[PDB]
């Protein structure tokens, strides 16, 4: 097999920067080299084929060069929608082989999260479980801490969280944290709170509700 | 007491090769007049690259090397210096590093006979026959393929006889050559679907590294290494070791032809390579 | 204008057979294109597994040769994948793609017109559709409120969520699912809207879980 090795494996750049990604084949493959872009939750998309041919409809800020073993993908002026993993791929031989991928992260200014807390629905309660959701919306950088509190008891378990990938328009992240209790446990406590620490906030922020209030 | 180079006599020879079998002649130790040469051949254009044309007059050279061939009408623009078209990719590369001149001329069509010949010994070994074309048809290659001296395009009869589906044609390969590589594959409604190399064909080969026919641009001073062959058209179905491996006429791919004739004259090209200016005895008498 | 669409069951039992089909529109399967399958294990890169031409010629990932077979159906303009004796090593998103050649001398093959992919999970566990719960906007905030849907307790991946049948896309974040200790997935989808519109605008999340044949709309009200 022809091994494809990309450099770097990840990088961080600002909007308007020139981004350069290289790829090396373990043996000569002439110009039988293609580049793909894969955005979060989407299938790969062809950018460059035959080492330097730009696919129709792809912006001209993308370009490829090279022949033999060493190839280069260039993004002349990085845009937010270019957040993606990029892959090289050879078609000189079988099996077809891909490079390992290069993640392009977008550096931007700090943005504080907007924080929201959601009580369980009456519908879920009827099923015997209560999920409480804390949402941290549109923040940067990724590092954030969510601390759940139930009548000021600091939770260490009973929660799971998920984070989106950088937004294709504003390059921010969002985070969803779910605290899960039994309905029996949920109805024994009054104040449900999530406390958020993030470098964009002037102070750690707490969103809370009192069970039943309205 | 040195003889005339007689360059015009060679350029005006009525047996004119095509780009595929371009003819070189080396001139030396002789006298020539460029002025007379450009008159005695019906010159359309003479110009030089990496060289001052006006400096040929009155100069001596170690040798002067001419490479000539008729021009297929549709491919004349392929002869622009640096062109990636068919003529220079796959028939005759005009060397841009030498001191050279390019001559475009013509001969009355009624006398010209195009000599077409496939220079590839491996093509001819596996059955490529003389061309059977009109006397002003000019053959050119579109793709050239090189092979090792062990090349044979036919699947092995004993392998083919094991194929239940998609049996390749087969034949004995010459002593000292290797049979075409083949594998039994599984497809969703066949368990012995044999798949050999260079498919669908060498020009569109899915796996170029596994195809023994290697795409080969002509280098300086080279002839086309050979037309690619569709290996599915070499040998015969159920062919045994008593059949010699040959490829049918339609197996040879990636070549074309066009007439050289316009306004009742056949258009011809010759390259000139000027070797060793200010030395030797290939001398212009234009100033004498 | 070539468009591809994968189809086939997302859940396969261990040692069972994975069977996928790819339907081709906008172009003929009987052409110089080859047709390809490329898979992507969770958190991993791309791995080609096979390609086939309508003549029947094919190439497969060699480590899969004893388990894999493809077909090209010229009468239905479809091609298919069969992978026998699957294990958790075969859990992945499987993409179909067109593999065509460039117009240069080299005739370079490349992948194009990729399908959206189908998520395959190799598991003995049974399919389970989700419950869909509203994440209600706050009685309140500033000019922006958040609302959403909690898509709870389903198996296997994936689910799709839209808002107002696709008319609402701006400000939507659908999060990666988390695997709960029960072995079921749970996912949230949220959207930020003008708080001034909470009394006047209707917000419905549309949830589809194909493995369980679940289709749910949920109105999210303050
Ligand atoms: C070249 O031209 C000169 C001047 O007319 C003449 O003396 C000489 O013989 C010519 N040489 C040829 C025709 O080879
Ligand atoms: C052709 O010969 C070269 C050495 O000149 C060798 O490396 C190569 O593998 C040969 N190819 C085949 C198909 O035998």
């Amino acid at each position: 097999d022809i091994q494809m090795t990309q450099s770097p494996s990840s990088l961080s750049a600002s909007v308007g920067d020139r981004v350069t990604i290289t790829c090396r084949a373990s043996q000569s493959i002439s110009s039988y080299l293609n580049w793909y872009q894969q955005k979060p939750g989407k299938a790969p998309k062809l950018l460059i084929y035959a080492a330097s041919s730009l696919q129709s409809g792809v912006p001209s800020r993308f370009s490829g060069s090279g022949s033999g073993t060493d190839f280069t993908l260039t993004i002349s002026s990085l845009q937010p929608e270019d957040f993606a993993t990029y892959y090289c791929q050879q078609s000189y031989s079988t099996p077809r082989t891909f490079g390992q991928g290069t993640k392009v992260e977008i550096k931007r200014t700090v943005a504080a999260p907007s924080v929201f807390i959601f009580p369980p629905s009456d519908e879920q309660l009827k099923s015997g479980t209560a999920s409480v959701v804390c949402l941290l919306n549109n923040f940067y950088p990724r590092e954030a801490k969510v601390q759940w509190k139930v009548d000021n008891a600091l939770q260490s378990g009973n929660s799971q969280e998920s984070v989106t990938e950088q937004d294709s328009k504003d390059s921010t992240y969002s985070l969803s944290s779910t605290l899960t209790l039994s309905k029996a446990d949920y109805e024994k406590h009054k104040v449900y709170a999530c406390e958020v620490t993030h470098q964009g906030l002037s102070s750690p922020v707490t969103k809370s509700f009192n069970r039943g209030e309205c | 007491d040195l003889p005339d180079c007689d360059i015009d006599k060679w350029l005006n020879n009525f047996n004119v090769p095509s780009p595929l079998n371009w003819e070189r002649k080396i001139f030396s130790n002789c006298n020539f007049n460029l002025s007379t040469l450009l008159r005695l051949v019906h010159t359309d254009s003479f110009s030089c690259n990496n060289f001052d044309e006006s400096k040929i007059y009155g100069s001596c050279f170690k040798s002067i090397v001419l490479d000539k061939f008729a021009i297929p009408n549709s491919r004349r623009s392929d002869l622009q210096l640096g062109s990636s078209g068919f003529l220079q990719s796959s028939n005759y590369k005009i060397d841009t590093t030498s001191s050279s001149c390019q001559l475009y001329y013509s001969l009355p069509a009624i006398n010209v006979t195009i000599n077409n010949y496939n220079p590839s010994s491996w093509n001819r070994r596996y059955g490529f026959n003389n061309f059977n074309l009109s006397s002003h048809s000019v053959v050119y290659s579109r793709y050239c393929f090189s092979v090792n001296n062990t090349f044979c395009p036919c699947a092995k009869p004993s392998f083919a006889s094991s194929c239940k589906s998609h049996k390749p044609p087969s034949a004995s390969c010459p002593i000292g050559t290797n049979y075409r590589s083949c594998e039994s594959t599984t497809v969703l409604d066949h368990t012995d679907w044999c798949r050999c190399s260079c498919l669908p064909d060498p020009i569109t080969a899915y796996d170029p590294r596994s195809c023994s026919q290697k795409k080969s641009l002509v280098g300086v001073g080279e002839h086309c290494a050979g037309f690619g062959v569709d290996e599915e058209k070499c040998g015969v179905l159920d062919g045994s070791y008593n059949v010699s491996c040959l490829c049918s006429t339609d197996a040879f791919l990636g070549w074309s032809y066009d007439t050289c004739v316009s306004n009742n004259r056949c258009n011809i090209f010759s390259n000139f390579i000027l070797n060793g200016i200010n030395s030797g005895t290939t001398c212009s008498n234009d100033l004498s | 204008q070539v468009q591809l669409q994968e189809s086939g069951p997302g859940l396969v039992k261990p040692s069972g057979t994975l069977s996928l089909t790819c339907a081709v529109s906008g172009g003929s399967i009987s052409s110089s294109n080859w047709w390809s399958w490329v898979r992507q294990p969770p958190g991993k890169g791309l791995e080609w597994i096979g390609s086939m031409h309508y003549s029947g010629s094919s190439h497969y990932k060699p480590s899969l040769k004893s388990r894999i077979a493809m077909s090209v159906d010229t009468s239905k303009n479809q091609f298919s994948l069969n992978l026998n004796s699957v294990t958790a090593a075969d859990t992945a998103v499987y993409y179909c793609a067109r593999e065509g050649g460039s117009s240069g001398y080299d005739y370079v093959y490349y992948f194009d017109d990729w399908g959206q992919g189908t998520t395959v999970t190799v598991s003995s566990a049974s399919t389970k559709g989700p419950s869909v719960f509203p994440l209600a906007p706050s009685s309140k905030s500033g000019g922006t409120a958040a609302l959403g849907c909690l898509v709870k307790d389903y198996f296997p991946e994936p689910v799709t969520v839209s808002w107002n049948s696709g008319a609402l896309t701006s400000g939507v974040h659908t999060f990666p699912a988390v695997l709960q200790s029960s072995g079921l997935y749970s996912l949230s989808s949220v959207v930020t809207v003008p708080s001034s519109s909470l009394g006047t605008q209707t917000y419905i999340c549309n949830v589809n879980h194909k493995p369980s044949n679940t289709k749910v709309d949920k109105k999210v009200e303050p």
